[PDB]
C-alpha cells in the first residue's frame, strides 16, 4: 500500500504534469490563431476607411 | 503683405487666403489673440492649427504673421514656475523675463558630438539604482498599467536630486488639472520647486498643446546641455501625446495606419528621444536625460505605441498591477527590467554589492514558485527562499522618501552578507530604519568615507559597527 | 442677424447667413414657422453651429426631427449657446435637452439663464483637501471610497444593478447630507425616465432633485449635448451658492456613441474601431469641469456599458483616465441573489491611502482582498478534492472569506417593493467595525445565512437568534 | 390604433437585420457618408425612433399597450458588431439562441445563463 | 438560363430541373462593375446593391399552381469565409443548405458535406416518418459530442474519458465515415464502381450502428461502402 | 534651369518652372537662401523630383527640414540625380546621405562624382561561378556559407551581440582578405553609431571602411535614399577597379519603414498591413545591383528587425525573396553566456547543397546538424532523470554532442575591451578537421571546458594541459 | 502558336504570386479601390482569362495542345489566402509542397492528404 501510494501519486503528478504541458501547447496555438483571425480582420476595416473616404 | 483673412473655421484647425510671405512653421497671431502655427502653404491658402480656444474664430476674421518660427523662452528665469505648452505662466507668480527664445524643432547632437555616459543619475529608489542603473544621457522608459505609481517614481526621482547639480523638468501631457495641482504642492513642500520647472497642457486644452507640449519641455532641457550643465526631462504620458497627434492627423485628413494612428507616429517619437545625449568633451561635456512614460491596457507589452517606444529608448522599468494591489511599493518587476547603457556609469561602490543582490534574487524568483507551500524544500533551496524574501523586504520604500546612495550601498552590504539571515520577515523594515539611523548619529566615518572615495577599501569597520547594533538593539 | 436653410440630410442642416455677421461655434439657432398654406406643416426647431464652410454658410446638428423642413425657410441667431434656467426653482422639476420643462406644472420662471457652453476651473481655483463623502453602502464605503469633488464610475454589462445603485446613492443624500442631486438621463428609456420619475415623487426626494433626460428615440445632437445640461444646473450651486452637490450621469456610453454619430453624420474620418477622432477631447470637456474649488465641490457616480465584456473598447477606456474610484460589477453575483453585485476584486479607488483615511480604514480593507483572493486561489482544490484535505487554517480562511463574501450584500430602499426586505443605512464606523470583528475571527460560531441581507453586524447576531442558532 | 383605443396589440419584426442593409442601400446610392460597418451615422435614430413607441400608456390615456418583439441575425456568433449592439442597447431585454445548444438537443436553444430582462418579476404572476 | 427554363413551367406546364454550378460568380460580377459605374462601395469592397441582385435572380426560381422548378446550385465561397457578403447574402433563399468542409475533404471521407451545418425546411416531425426523424436527431447529436470532446483528448489520455464517452467516440468514428460513399461519376478518383443507396437502407444503416450492433467491426470497414450489408463482407474480405 | 516653390506640406514639396524646360524624375534640386530681413531665416536644402504634374510643375520630397520655406523661393535644377563622391579616397570617412563628410577632416577633393540612382548589371554581365568568402567565423563557415556576391539576413533582438559580429567581420576582411569594406545606417539610434565608431577607430578598422549614416531622427526623404548611398560607393571598387567588396546595412527593415512613410506622404493608396504598394520594386532596386560580373563583385549582410517576433509581416517577406542565406542570434543562447549566440539549427543558406560545395563539406554539415537535434531531443531525459540511466550509444553521442557545443565558439576580436581574451580566426580547412576528428570519435579524452572559447581544435588540446 | 499547327507545347509560370503583387500595383496607382487583402476587383479575371487558354483541341482544329503548370507561393503554409485559393478555383489540380516535412529529409515533400487532381485517373496508363 506505502509503494502504491508512493506510485499513485508520482503517477498523478507526472500524468498531470504532461497535461498541463499539453494544455499550453494548446492555448499557444489557438492563441496565435486568434491574433491571426483578429489582425487580419483589422487591417481589413483600417482598407474600408481608405476607400470609402476616397469615394466621396 | 503680412496680412491674411480666414476662409474656413473646424475643429481647431483653420484656413486663410493673404499671408503671401508666411514661413512653413511660422507663428500667426488671430485677432482676438489667439495663436496658431501655419502647417501647409498651398497656391490660394494657409492651413493653420490653432493653439487655444478655437470658438471665437470667425471666417473673415484678420490672422497677422509674427515673423518668427515657433519658439519657446528658455533661461534661468524659467526655474520654479508652472508654465503652458507655449512657456505663457498658470502659477499667477506674475510675468518671466526670459531673454532666450529657442525652437522646439532643432536636430539631435550628430555621431561626432557625443561620447558614451560614464557618470550617474542618482533615482533615490533601492531598487532602480541597484539593478537597473541609469547614466546622465540615457533614455529609460516608465511602463505599466494606469495607477501602478509611474509618475510617483518620476517625482522621487526628482526630489532625490537636491544636492546634485541637475535641473529638472517636468513636462503634463493630456493630465487632469486636480493631479498637476497635486505635483506642484508635492514638490514645493519637498523643496523640489527650487531646481524644477513644470510645463502643462492638461486634458482641457486643444489637441496641439498636447502634441507641442514634450518639444517645449525638450527645448527647455537643451539650454542647460548647451551650456555644460546636467538635465532631466520627464515626460508624464507618451500614450495621451500619440493620441493628440492621430486627432489633428485624421482633422487634417490623412489616411491612417497600424492601429488607426498614422505611419508619422515613430518618427515623432524618435525625433523627440533622440536629442537627450551626453555630448563630447569638445562641446562641452553637458548632458540631457529623459524618462518618458507609457502606458499598457491589461498588461498588453506588445502593442503599437509601447513596441514603438520599446525600438527608440536604452531600457525599461516595468510595473504590475498585482503587486501594487499586494502592500508593494515601488511595485518594479525586477526580473524583466534592464538597462543598456547604464552598468558602466554606476559607482563602483554600487558594483561590489549589485552582482549579489542579482544572483540571489535570480534564484529566489525562479524557485519562489516551486517552493510555495511552508517547508517541503530542502535546506539547500530554503536559504535562497528566505534570503529571497528577506531582500525582496529590503527592497520595499514608501512614497516621497528618497534614499542616500551612501545609505543604499550599507543596507544592501547588509543584507547581501547574510547579517540579516536570523531576523524575522516582518522586523526587516524597522531594522533598516534603526541601523541607519545608528550608523549617521555615531558612525559618520563610515558614509564620508563612501562618499569621497566612491569604492569600498576596507570594510572591517562597518562589520565590527554593525555586530555592535545587533547585540544591544534588535 | 437672419440666415436661410439652404441643405437638409438626416440631422445634419447647412444654413447661409449673407449679411450682417455669421453665428458663432456652438452658437443656438431658432427656426419658427407658420404653414402659409395647406401643403406645409407648422414647425419648432432648434440647431447648434458645428462649422464654418466659406460662401457665408455654416453646417449644423439638429436638435429635433427635420422632417418637413423645406429650403428657403428664414433662421434666427440667437447671439449665444443653448442657454438652461439655473437656480432653486429648477428643484423638482423634469427638463429637455434645451432646459424646457417636460412635466405639466407650468413654466420654472427662473430668474437667470446660463449657456451650456462654459470654461472649467484654472489651475489656481483648485483644491486638494481631499476626504471622504460616506454612501452609507458597505461595499464602496470599505473597498472604493468616494472622495468629495470626486469622480466614481460603476462599470457592468446589461441586468447588473447600475440605475437601482444610482437610485439608492440619490436617496441617501438626500436623507442625511441634505445637499441637492441632479441625474443626467443621457440616452435614456423613456419606460426607465418614468419608473425614477414615480421613485423619486412618491419617496419625497423629488424636491431636492433635478432630472435631466430628453429622450432614446431623440436625434444624435440632443443625446450628445445632454449630459452638459445637467452639469450646467449643478455648477450654480457650487458656484453662486457655495454647497457640495451630486451629479449622477446614467451610461456615458450612449454620450460617446452619440458623437460618434454626430462625426460621421459632419464627414470626419473615423478612428480606432469607428470612434469620432475627437472621443478624448470631448470626454474631457464634460470630465474636466467636475472638481472641488475654494467655493465649492462637485462630486459624481457614472454608469457605464461594458460592451461584449470587452473593457478595452475607446468608450470604457477613455472614461477610466477621469474615474479617482472604479466599481466592477458581476454578472455571476446578481444570479446568485448578492446585491449590490460590486466585485471585490476589480474595484478600487485613489484615496485609499493611510494620509488620506484612517489606519484601521486601512489596515482592514487590505485583510478584506487578502483573505478573498486567498480563498478564490482554492475554489478549484475544493471542488476537484474532499473539503476534508484542505488544512486548519485555509479551512477557517474559506470560512471567514464566505461569511465576508455575504456581509457585503445590503437590501436597499428603493428595492424595498421587488422583495419586501425594509432597506438599510449603515455607518462607515460600523462597516468597519464589522468587517473587523469577522476578520479577527471573534464572530465564528454563528451561521453564514445570518451575514446574507442584514445592514449592521448586531442585526446578524439577532437574526442568528431569529434563525433558532 | 389598438393602443390608443384602450386594447392589446403584439409588434414582430422578423428581422431588423435586413431593414438596416436596406437603409444602408439607400444611403450610399444618395451618397450620404459612410461610418462603421459601412452603415450611416444615422442608423442608430432608425430603430430607436421605432421600438421607443412600444408602451404601456398612463390611465389618463386610457391603460392601452403595444409590445415588440424584434428579431436580429448574427454572423458566425459575433454579438459585438454594430447593429446586433446598437439594438441590444435599446431594449428592455434580449433571448440567446445557440447554435451549439440546438445541436445538441436542447431544442428550444435559449441560453439561459446570458439572456436578461429587466421588467422580470413585475411581468410574471405571483405564482 | 433561367429566361429559358420559366417558360416550360409558365406556357408549357411542366415540371423541370434547374442547374447551376456557380452563383458566387454572378455576384462578383456585379461587384468587378459597380466602381466603374461611379457608386459607393460597401463591406469588403461590394456593390451597395448585393441583396437586390441576389433577390431579382432568386424570386424567379419558384414552383406555381401552372408548374414546377426545382433547383441545385453551387455557391463559391472565398478564402473559406462563411460571413463574405456573397454566400451571407445567399443562404436566406435557399430551402436546404448543405456545407462542404476541407477537414473532412483533407481526411479522405467524400462528399466531405458537415453534418452539423447542413440542413433543409422539410426536417420537420410533419414531413417525414418518426424513425426518419428520431435516426437523424441521434446523428447530430453524437457527431455534436464528439466535437465536444476533440479538446480534452487532447489535453488527457483517451483512457482518462468514461465508458460513455469511450463509445460515443468509437460510434461517432463509424458513423462520419459511414456517412461516405462511391459515387459513379467519380470513378477515375476514388477506384471503386459507384453505388447508389435508398432511402431505407440509410435509416436502417444508421439505426443500426446508433444501436450498438456493430460494435465488434473495424472503422475501415464502414468506409466507401454503399449499403450495412457491404460493410458486413468487407469485414469478412480481412479475417 | 529656375523654378518656384509653388507649395509646402511637411517634406513634400511642389515647384514650377518657366522659360527653359523641367527636370527628370529622380533628380535633386537645391535652395540656397539667404535672410533678406531679420524676420526671415537662412536655409540650405536639397529635394528629390518624385513626380511630373502637368502645369509646368513638379512634385518633390525634401532631403533635409522644411521649416522657414516660403512660397515664390528660388529653385535650382541641378539636371540629374543626387551625386556623391567616389574614389579611394573615402575609405576611412563618414558621410551623410549627400556624400558631403560629415567629420571636420576637410574636403574629400575626389575626381569624380557618381549618380546614386543607376541601372543594375543586365543577365549577359552576369556571373555563374558560385564559389565562398572564408570568414574565418567557425559558425557561419560550415552551417550557413556565404557565397561572392549573395545577399544574407541578420536576425537578434536589441543587445544580443549585432554591432560585435558586424565589426568582427569588417576586421577580419580589412585583415587577411586586405579588402575594402561598406557599412550604411538607417533609422538607427545616433548612440549606437558612437559606440561603432569608437570601437572601430581603436581597433584600426576604420582605414579600410567607408562610413554612411541616415540617423532615427532625419526625415523621411533621407531615411529613404542612405543604403544607395553606401551601395553606389561599393560599386566604383568592383566596376572602375576590379575588387570584391562588402557592404553592410544597419537595419533593411529602417529601409522599408521609411519607404512606407514617403508613400504614405505622397497619398498613394496602402496595400496589406499598411506598407506600401511598391515594397517589392523597392527592395528590388537595392537588391539586384548587390551582385558578381566579369569585372569584379559586391556581396551584403543586411541585419532585420522582426515586428512583433512575427516573421509573416510583409517587410520580413519581401526581405526573403532576395536573400541567399540566414544567421539568428538567440536569446536563450546569450544568457547561456555563448558570446557570438549563432543558432546551428535556425541558420541555413541557398549554397549548402552537394551540388554547389564539395561532398565532404555537406556531409560534415549534416553529421553535426543531425548530432545537435539528437544531444536537443535528449536534455529532458538528462535533466529530469539521473546521467547514469542513459545507454551507451547515447551517452557517447552525448559526450561528442557536449564537446562540439562549445567547441562551435570563437573569442572575437573587438571583444577585448569587454573580456580580454585575445580573439581568434578560423581556417575552413582546421573548421572540417576539428568537427571530422570529434564525431569520428579520435579525440574524446579531452575535458569539455577545454572546447569553450579557444579558436582551432590543437588550442583545445594545449588549454586541457595548461589548464591543469 | 504550336498547338494551332497540331503540336504540342507546355508552359510554366514561375509564380503567378508575383504577378499578383505587380497588377495590384498598377490597379492602386491608376486609383482603383481596392478589396480582399488590396487586390483588385478584378484579380480573378486576371488569372482565369490566362489559364482557360490552355487546352487539349478537337480532331478537326488539329489535335494539338498546350498544358500549363502555374507555380504560386503561401505565407507560412496559408494554402486558405485570397490569391492562393482562387487560382486553385480555376486549375485542373493541385501539388502542395510542405515546409515542414522537408526538414525531416523527405523529398519531394508533397502533402497527398491536400493535393489532388480533377483530370486524374482518366490521363494515367491502364497499368
Ligand atoms: N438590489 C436589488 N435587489 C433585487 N433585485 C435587484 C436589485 N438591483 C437590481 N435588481 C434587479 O435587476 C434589475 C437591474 O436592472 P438595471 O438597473 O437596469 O440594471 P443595469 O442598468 O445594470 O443593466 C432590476 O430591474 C431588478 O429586476
Ligand atoms: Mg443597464
Amino acid at each position: 500500500l506505502l509503494d502504491a501510494k508512493a506510485s499513485e501519486h508520482a503517477a498523478r503528478m507526472t500524468a498531470m504534469k504532461n497535461a498541463t504541458d499539453n494544455a499550453n501547447e494548446l492555448i499557444r496555438t489557438l492563441t496565435l490563431s486568434y491574433n491571426r483571425a483578429r489582425q487580419a480582420a483589422i487591417t481589413q476595416e483600417i482598407t474600408e476607411i481608405v476607400a470609402g473616404a476616397n469615394a466621396l | 503683405s503680412d496680412v491674411g483673412t480666414v476662409i474656413q473655421v473646424g475643429d481647431g484647425i483653420a484656413r486663410a487666403h493673404g499671408l503671401d510671405n508666411v514661413m512653413s512653421g511660422e507663428l500667426v497671431e488671430f485677432a482676438n489673440g489667439v495663436m496658431g502655427m501655419a502647417l501647409n502653404l498651398e497656391e490660394n491658402n494657409v492651413g493653420i492649427v490653432i493653439l487655444g480656444p478655437y470658438t471665437g474664430i470667425k471666417e473673415g476674421d484678420e490672422v497677422r504673421r509674427t515673423g518668427r518660427i515657433m519658439e519657446v523662452p528658455v533661461g534661468e528665469e524659467l526655474i520654479g514656475r508652472v508654465v503652458n505648452a507655449l512657456g505663457q505662466p498658470i502659477d499667477g507668480k506674475g510675468p518671466i523675463n526670459a531673454k532666450e527664445f529657442r525652437p522646439v524643432e532643432r536636430k539631435a547632437p550628430g555621431v561626432v558630438d557625443r561620447q558614451p555616459v560614464k557618470e550617474p543619475l542618482q533615482t533615490g529608489i533601492k531598487a532602480i539604482d541597484a539593478m537597473i542603473p541609469i547614466g546622465r544621457g540615457q533614455r529609460e522608459l516608465i511602463i505599466g498599467d494606469r495607477q501602478t505609481g509611474k509618475t510617483a517614481i518620476a517625482i522621487d526621482t526628482i526630489i532625490n536630486q537636491k544636492g546634485q547639480d541637475v535641473i529638472c523638468i517636468y513636462v503634463a501631457i493630456g493630465q487632469k488639472q486636480s493631479t498637476v495641482a497635486q505635483v506642484v504642492k508635492t514638490l514645493e513642500e519637498h523643496g523640489a520647486m527650487e531646481y524644477t520647472i513644470v510645463v502643462a497642457a492638461t486634458a482641457s486644452d486643444p489637441a496641439a498643446l498636447q502634441y507641442i507640449a514634450p518639444y517645449a519641455g525638450c527645448a527647455m532641457g537643451e539650454y542647460f546641455r548647451d551650456k555644460g550643465k546636467h538635465a532631466l526631462v520627464v515626460y508624464d504620458d507618451l500614450s495621451k501625446h500619440a493620441v493628440a497627434y492621430r486627432q489633428i492627423s485624421l482633422l487634417l485628413r490623412r489616411p491612417p495606419g497600424r492601429e488607426a494612428y498614422p505611419g508619422d507616429v515613430f518618427y515623432l517619437h524618435s525625433r523627440l528621444l533622440e536629442r537627450a545625449a551626453k555630448l563630447s568633451d569638445e562641446k562641452g561635456g553637458g548632458s540631457l536625460t529623459a524618462l518618458p512614460i507609457i502606458e499598457t491596457q491589461a498588461g498588453d507589452v506588445s502593442a503599437y505605441i509601447p513596441t514603438n517606444v520599446i525600438s527608440i529608448t536604452d531600457g525599461q522599468i516595468y510595473l504590475e498591477s498585482d503587486l501594487f494591489y499586494s502592500g508593494i511599493r515601488p511595485a518594479i518587476n525586477v526580473g524583466l527590467s534592464v538597462s543598456r547603457v547604464g552598468g558602466a556609469a554606476q559607482i563602483k561602490a554600487m558594483k561590489q554589492v549589485a552582482g549579489k543582490l542579482r544572483l540571489d534574487l535570480a534564484q529566489y524568483r525562479e524557485l519562489q514558485a516551486f517552493a510555495q507551500f511552508a517547508s517541503d524544500l530542502d535546506e539547500a533551496t530554503r536559504a535562497q527562499l528566505e534570503r529571497g524574501q528577506r531582500m525582496t523586504e529590503i527592497l520595499k520604500q514608501p512614497q516621497y522618501s528618497p534614499m542616500p546612495v551612501e545609505k543604499q550601498v550599507v543596507i544592501i552590504y547588509a543584507g547581501t552578507n547574510g547579517y540579516l539571515d536570523d531576523i524575522p520577515v516582518e522586523k526587516v523594515k524597522e531594522f533598516e530604519d534603526g541601523f541607519l539611523e545608528y550608523i549617521e548619529s555615531k558612525h559618520p566615518d563610515i558614509l564620508e568615507e563612501i562618499r569621497e572615495k566612491k569604492a569600498l577599501d576596507d570594510e572591517l569597520e562597518e562589520k565590527l559597527k554593525k555586530a555592535i547594533k545587533e547585540f544591544k538593539a534588535t | 442677424t437672419r440666415g436661410r436653410v439652404i441643405q437638409v440630410m438626416g440631422p445634419v442642416v447647412d444654413v447661409k447667413f449673407e449679411n450682417g455677421h455669421l453665428p458663432a461655434i456652438y452658437n443656438a439657432l431658432k427656426i419658427q414657422h407658420k404653414a402659409r398654406n395647406e401643403n406645409e406643416v407648422d414647425i419648432d426647431l432648434t440647431l447648434e453651429v458645428a462649422l464654418h464652410l466659406g460662401d457665408d454658410t455654416v453646417r449644423t446638428i439638429a436638435m429635433a426631427s427635420t422632417d418637413g423642413l423645406i429650403r428657403g425657410m428664414e433662421v434666427i441667431d440667437t447671439g449665444a449657446p443653448i442657454s438652461v434656467p439655473v437656480g432653486p426653482e429648477t428643484l423638482g422639476r423634469m427638463f429637455d435637452v434645451l432646459g424646457e420643462p417636460i412635466d405639466e406644472k407650468g413654466p420654472v420662471k427662473a430668474k437667470k439663464r446660463w449657456p451650456i457652453h462654459r470654461p472649467p476651473p484654472s489651475l489656481s481655483e483648485q483644491s486638494t483637501e481631499d476626504e471622504i463623502l460616506e454612501t452609507g453602502i458597505k461595499v464602496i464605503d470599505l473597498l472604493a471610497p468616494i472622495p468629495k469633488g470626486g469622480k466614481i464610475g460603476l462599470f457592468g454589462g446589461a441586468g447588473v444593478g447600475k440605475t437601482v445603485l444610482i437610485m439608492e446613492l440619490i436617496r441617501n443624500i438626500a436623507y442625511e447630507h441634505k445637499g441637492f442631486s441632479v441625474f443626467a438621463g443621457v440616452g435614456e428609456r423613456s419606460r426607465e425616465g418614468n419608473e425614477l420619475w414615480l421613485e423619486m415623487k412618491e419617496s419625497g426626494v423629488l424636491d431636492n432633485t433635478v432630472l435631466v433626460f430628453g429622450q432614446m428615440n431623440e436625434p444624435p445632437g440632443a443625446r450628445f449635448r445632454v449630459a452638459l445640461t445637467g452639469l450646467t444646473m449643478a455648477e450654480y450651486f457650487r458656484d453662486e451658492e457655495g454647497k457640495d452637490v451630486l451629479l449622477f450621469i446614467d451610461n456615458i456610453f450612449r454620450f460617446a456613441q452619440a458623437g460618434s454619430e454626430v462625426s460621421a453624420l459632419l464627414g470626419r474620418m473615423p478612428s480606432e474601431v469607428g470612434y469620432q477622432p475627437t472621443l478624448a477631447t470631448e470626454m474631457a470637456e464634460l470630465q474636466e469641469r467636475i472638481t472641488s474649488t475654494r467655493r465649492g465641490s462637485i462630486t459624481s457616480v457614472q454608469a457605464i456599458y461594458v460592451p461584449a465584456d470587452d473593457l478595452t473598447d475607446p468608450a470604457p477606456a477613455t472614461t477610466f483616465a477621469h474615474l479617482d474610484a472604479t466599481i466592477v460589477l458581476s454578472r455571476e453575483l446578481a444570479e446568485k441573489g448578492i446585491y449590490p453585485a460590486v466585485d471585490p476584486l476589480q474595484s478600487t479607488s485613489r484615496i485609499m491611502d493611510p494620509r488620506i483615511v484612517s489606519e484601521e480604514h486601512y489596515e482592514v480593507a487590505r485583510r478584506v482582498r487578502e483573505i478573498l483572493q486567498r480563498y478564490k486561489d482554492l475554489q478549484d482544490i475544493i471542488a476537484i478534492l474532499g473539503m476534508e484535505e484542505l488544512s486548519e487554517e485555509d479551512k477557517l480562511i474559506v470560512q471567514r472569506a464566505r461569511k465576508i463574501q455575504r456581509f457585503l450584500s445590503q437590501p436597499f430602499h428603493v428595492a424595498e417593493h421587488f422583495t419586501g426586505r425594509p432597506g438599510k443605512y449603515v455607518p462607515i464606523e460600523d462597516t468597519i467595525r464589522g468587517f473587523k470583528e469577522i476578520l479577527d475571527g471573534k464572530l465564528d460560531d454563528v451561521p453564514e445565512q445570518a451575514f446574507y441581507m442584514v445592514g449592521t453586524i448586531e442585526e446578524a447576531v439577532e437574526k442568528a437568534k431569529k434563525m433558532k442558532k
